[PDB]
RNA sequence: GUGAACCGGAUUGCCGUCAGGAAAUUAGGUGCGCUUAGCAGUAUUCCCCACGCUGUGGG
């Protein structure tokens, strides 16, 4: 997005995507419903990316 | 004395018991969830449990996974521990 | 098949800070333990390397072993020395792979052949135990008013010896009359320690009982042994080379597990 | 059929939105505060993206 | 023998039921105001698609339904937009759009619905299996596709995450449930939180049948006790519709 | 409470060196440095055992950090709206006052462990006002509750109640 | 700590208390501009002399 | 000092002294920065006696 | 089953576009941990098979 980039130039890059074909649509917005607080191991990016697989789970098992 | 009066990941004459999965922290306690294990190595499971959260996922010396931190955490407790200023 | 070795362990300096070595050798039975589960077995070697699994002496190999604690100056520093053979190769990376403090230095693999045929001045010293079994074991002596009212145990008590005399010329005239047995001789013998050494071993039980099960619900027990020790050397003179390597393979007395061994 | 594109992006310290005082966009999601990107934005930086200008086609005019 | 499809609906943040002036539908209970989407909405959006369609017994005799109003389990949040639409033709000035204001809120739900015997019976339509057949689809057709709205622009499609069925045949809202409206408190989650209320409801009221309950990969369990206040913590898509299938029939 | 009164005591007990290792120890879990955790297990384990409340172990951290840092006195009756707040009507409206107060509204959407800055700026200010005494009870207790909504709309309610007079 | 030597009373001592110190190897960094100190004293070539070699003395000799 | 001298004596005198009189202070502790190590030869009093040579006339000949 | 049924408020949207928080700072001075000590010792060494009853296999 064109915001404020020419004062904060943040072009960093997007470190997930997740590509599903299917006839019935998700957001992941439920994976993280608890919010994402970091631990002493690991990133916020990797934090993140775990309670989306987590979901990805249970709703490729549950749903 | 289930484990022969000793430690379990540092084997060593053992002195108390640490409790594994804290579904229920215990007033009946069933004998295959607590770990007998010496005083070092258990003040670096209290280390590693006071310090980040606090929950109730345990630590569980067997698996190993949370070795290293428990490992360095004894060496800090023998180079710095003050046993006149208690514990 | 000597396996002559060293364990050089890290004796402390500072009693404030919590100190593993030295606590450790205070007990033999745990010591014995700690050498024992040293070449432990290839049965699940191939599982883990991380020594983090319930302990179970049964996976252990049992054969038969010794050592010997000890003291020596190398050339300008004092370190206790255990020197350890058995009839198995070394594998102490795993005895100690997550116990590193109670080590000083990595502890080195000798290889040793002996020979002596008969006559020579080149021996050493060696470790023993004053175990007799007792000629009078008179009755059990109890208390209350210091009494006596059992009848008999054939007990293991320590060697009561003279009243006249020392020990390096009484213990000296008891290992110069076992020496032909053993295939050897003793021409001079003077004692460097002797005392006492403790230990405790658990005991498990069974008293209580569960509803659905045996009775898993028990408690623990503890008993002490204790132990007369004799360290000593000799300039001796093998008989035959013949027979003196069983003894060199079992060791005068067979305490084995608890320290006293064999010629060293 | 249908496609689902998903990313987790975590940026550098910017705006890249805001409202008409300023502020980046919030929503109450979970009970707790979430920073937003509004949807419109990222549609108008991807119509706007230099690789579109081969179908950069539609002209949003009064003029 | 009724059923009670007690449902838990988490959703990210897009508005979905719409008054007058845009706004987010709201209710009252509990002494507070509370986010709400109208029960003809939901009903609607049950109807006039052909996923739910693989009914017209059902939502019309005149039909075979009680929906109720989506009540929230927290306070309503009702958040306010601003968008801008661009002239993206060089003028003399910039900006040319309406510049006008839109407006949404992120709740999570519960519902409740009613299926009698004789009104699934006498709905029957051509069979008498077809008063399981079409009960069996409804159970998690009702959590199949979230309504509409403005999903174009404020795109929201949040599955459920803890669903309910009873076979109690007394009428009664599990309402009283969120009487206080759920806080959040850091070690659980708002479903979590709101999933222990209901649960905490549930061990009541059977003082003074059974729970069939649903939980994907049961990470969320009604009652943090071996007691379980429901006794089939378990589920799996349509082994819950089967096993309805042959509760009832 | 009766319980977490002998924690502040205790606390105004530390000497020197033992409030300088928690000063060391800001933004930092008491896990990485031994006589940190050594400090704390002495200042938290005997309270539990002679009365039944207790405050929670993260909020005893903090508020030991806290205090070792900042170094005030304990007085009832002066809690952080009520000296924050007095502090804003000392102030311009015009430009000043949104600052503070934003950064005063900073501590009501935040969770325990990440409030160790806000609160560090918060009572920075306080410092930078010379302000001695602070509730060190009273603010231990809310903290400990800080999760529910009423005691936070209370405390909010305290500044209001503070501004306008 | 800090002891008695009057015997008033038993064998006290008076004031207890702590002292922390370090040792270490430091590294210290100057920079004198020229033209700007020149400017700053207005043309006196030989007091900016006499303050640049005074610092360089007084930063080595001086603790 | 007198501390815990009925039991171990040591009563040692004096090997070397260095009593200065200059307009600067300096401490000659920096000399020691490397350790003494004892030579076959040489006892460590010398040795040290030696390392403090070195490093006075450094500074006596380098300041 | 009922002043109640059965029942969408729907689609179109970059807030964008300009911004050093900069000028100045000794962390200051006071202090003893300290009074007392053999790592020794035969006359039961906790045991279990086990000797003409103190040699012999180990826990
Ligand atoms: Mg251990």
């Amino acid at each position: 997005p064109s915001g404020k980039q020419n004062s904060f130039a943040a072009h960093n890059y997007p470190d997930g995507i997740l590509v599903e074909f299917k006839n019935s649509p998700i957001s992941y917005a439920n994976a993280f419903v608890r919010p994402v607080s970091v631990v002493k191991e690991s990133d916020l990016v990797e934090q993140s990316i775990g309670q989306l697989s987590n979901y990805v789970n249970d709703i490729r098992l549950g749903y | 004395v289930m484990d022969h009066a000793a430690c379990m990941v540092c084997k060593a004459p053992a002195t108390t018991v640490q409790h594994v999965n804290y579904r229920r922290a215990g007033g009946k306690e069933i004998p295959e969830d607590l770990r007998a294990l010496c005083r070092l190595c258990a003040d670096a499971c209290t280390m590693l449990e006071y310090g980040s959260g606090m929950t109730t996922n345990r630590i569980d010396p067997c698996d190993p996974i949370w070795r290293e931190r428990i490992l360095a955490k004894r060496k800090e407790i023998v180079e710095f521990r003050s046993r006149g200023q208690r514990f | 098949m000597i396996y002559l070795s060293r364990l050089l362990i890290d004796t402390g300096g500072n009693p404030d800070r919590p100190r593993p070595g030295r606590k450790w050798l205070d007990n033999i039975y745990n010591v014995h333990r700690r050498l024992s589960m040293a070449f432990p077995s290839g049965l699940r070697r191939e599982q883990d390397p991380h020594f983090l699994k319930p302990f179970s002496p049964n996976d252990f190999q049992k054969t038969p072993f010794l050592f010997r604690v000890d003291n020596n100056i190398d050339g300008n520093d004092k370190r206790a020395i255990i020197i350890v053979q058995s009839v198995l190769e070394p594998d102490w990376d795993y005895c100690f792979q997550n116990a590193l403090d109670f080590l000083a230095a990595p502890p080195e693999t000798k290889e040793y052949n002996p020979e002596f045929k008969a006559g020579q001045l080149l021996r050493f010293r060696l470790r023993v135990n004053a175990s007799v079994r007792r000629h009078i074991p008179e009755m059990v002596q109890q208390d209350g008013q210091t009494i006596e009212t059992g009848k008999i145990l054939h007990k293991r008590v320590s060697l009561t010896w003279d009243a006249s005399s020392t020990p390096d010329q009484a213990l000296a005239d008891w290992l110069a009359a076992k020496s032909p047995k053993l295939g050897f001789t003793l021409q001079r013998c003077e004692l460097l320690q002797l005392g006492w050494v403790y230990g405790s071993k658990p005991e498990p039980k069974n008293v209580k009982v569960k509803e659905q099960g045996q009775g898993y619900w028990r408690e623990h027990k503890y008993n002490p042994l204790r132990f007369r020790a004799a360290l000593l050397e000799g300039v001796l003179e093998v008989d035959d080379p013949k027979l003196f390597l069983k003894t060199l393979s079992s060791g005068i007395g067979k305490a084995k597990s608890f320290g006293f061994g064999l010629l060293s | 059929m249908l496609i689902e594109i998903h990313m987790i992006q975590n940026h550098s310290p910017a705006n890249l939105n805001r409202d008409d005082l300023g502020a980046p966009k919030t929503c109450y999601f979970g009970g707790v505060l979430r920073s937003r990107i509004s949807s419109q934005c990222i549609k108008r930086s991807i119509r706007t993206s230099n690789d579109f200008k081969a179908l950069l086609g539609g002209v949003r005019t009064r003029r | 023998m009724l059923i009670e499809i007690h449902m838990i609906q988490n959703h990210s943040p897009a508005n979905l039921n719409r008054d007058d002036l845009g706004a987010p539908k709201t209710c009252y209970f509990g002494g507070v105001l509370r986010s709400r989407i109208s029960s003809q909405c939901i009903k609607r959006s049950i109807r006039t698609s052909n996923d739910f369609k693989a009914d017209i017994a059902l939502c019309g005799v005149e039909a075979a339904l009680q929906v109720a109003h989506a009540i929230s389990t927290h306070i309503a949040r009702p958040e306010i937009d601003y968008f801008v639409a661009a002239d993206d033709v060089p003028g003399e000035d910039a900006g040319a759009g309406h510049i006008g204001e839109s407006m949404f809120a992120s709740a999570c739900f519960y519902k409740y619905f009613s299926i009698d015997w004789e009104q699934l019976v006498k709905n029957l339509k051509g069979d008498t299996n077809l008063a399981a057949h079409t009960v069996g689809a409804f159970l998690l057709a009702a959590a199949k596709t979230n309504p509409s709205g403005k999903q174009n622009s404020f795109a929201a499609h949040n599955y459920p995450d803890g669903i309910l069925v009873e076979f109690k045949n007394s009428p009664i809202s599990y309402a009283n449930a969120f009487v206080r409206p759920v806080s959040v408190v850091k070690e659980s989650d708002l479903v979590e939180q709101s999933i222990g209320q209901l649960s905490n409801y549930v061990n009541d009221i059977r003082l003074g049948v059974i729970g069939f309950w649903f939980s994907p990969n049961n990470r969320y369990p009604l009652g943090y006790k071996h007691s379980k206040l429901a006794s089939r913590n378990i589920g799996n898509l349509n082994e819950l519709v089967g096993a309805v299938l042959d509760y009832i029939g | 409470n009766r319980g977490t009164v002998d924690f502040i005591a205790s606390l105004e007990n530390l000497k020197e060196g033992d409030l300088g290792i928690l000063r060391k120890l800001r933004g930092a879990r008491l896990d990485e440095k031994l006589p940190g955790f050594d400090l704390f297990s002495a200042l938290w384990w005997p309270l539990r055992q002679k009365n039944q409340r207790a405050p929670k172990r993260e909020v005893a951290w903090l508020i030991a950090k806290l205090f070792a840092e900042f170094r005030f006195e304990q007085r009832e009756g002066a809690t952080l709206p009520i000296l924050m707040g007095g502090i804003c009507r000392k102030l311009e409206p015009k430009k000043e006052l949104p600052r503070v107060l934003a950064r005063f509204d900073q501590l009501a959407s935040l969770d325990i462990m990440q409030m160790e800055e806000p609160l560090s700026v918060i009572m920075g200010i306080l410092r930078k006002h010379q302000q001695v005494c602070l509730d060190w009870v009273g603010l231990t207790d809310v903290l400990s509750f800080w999760e529910q909504e009423p005691v936070k709309r209370e405390w909010s309610d305290s500044f209001i109640k503070a501004y306008k007079i």
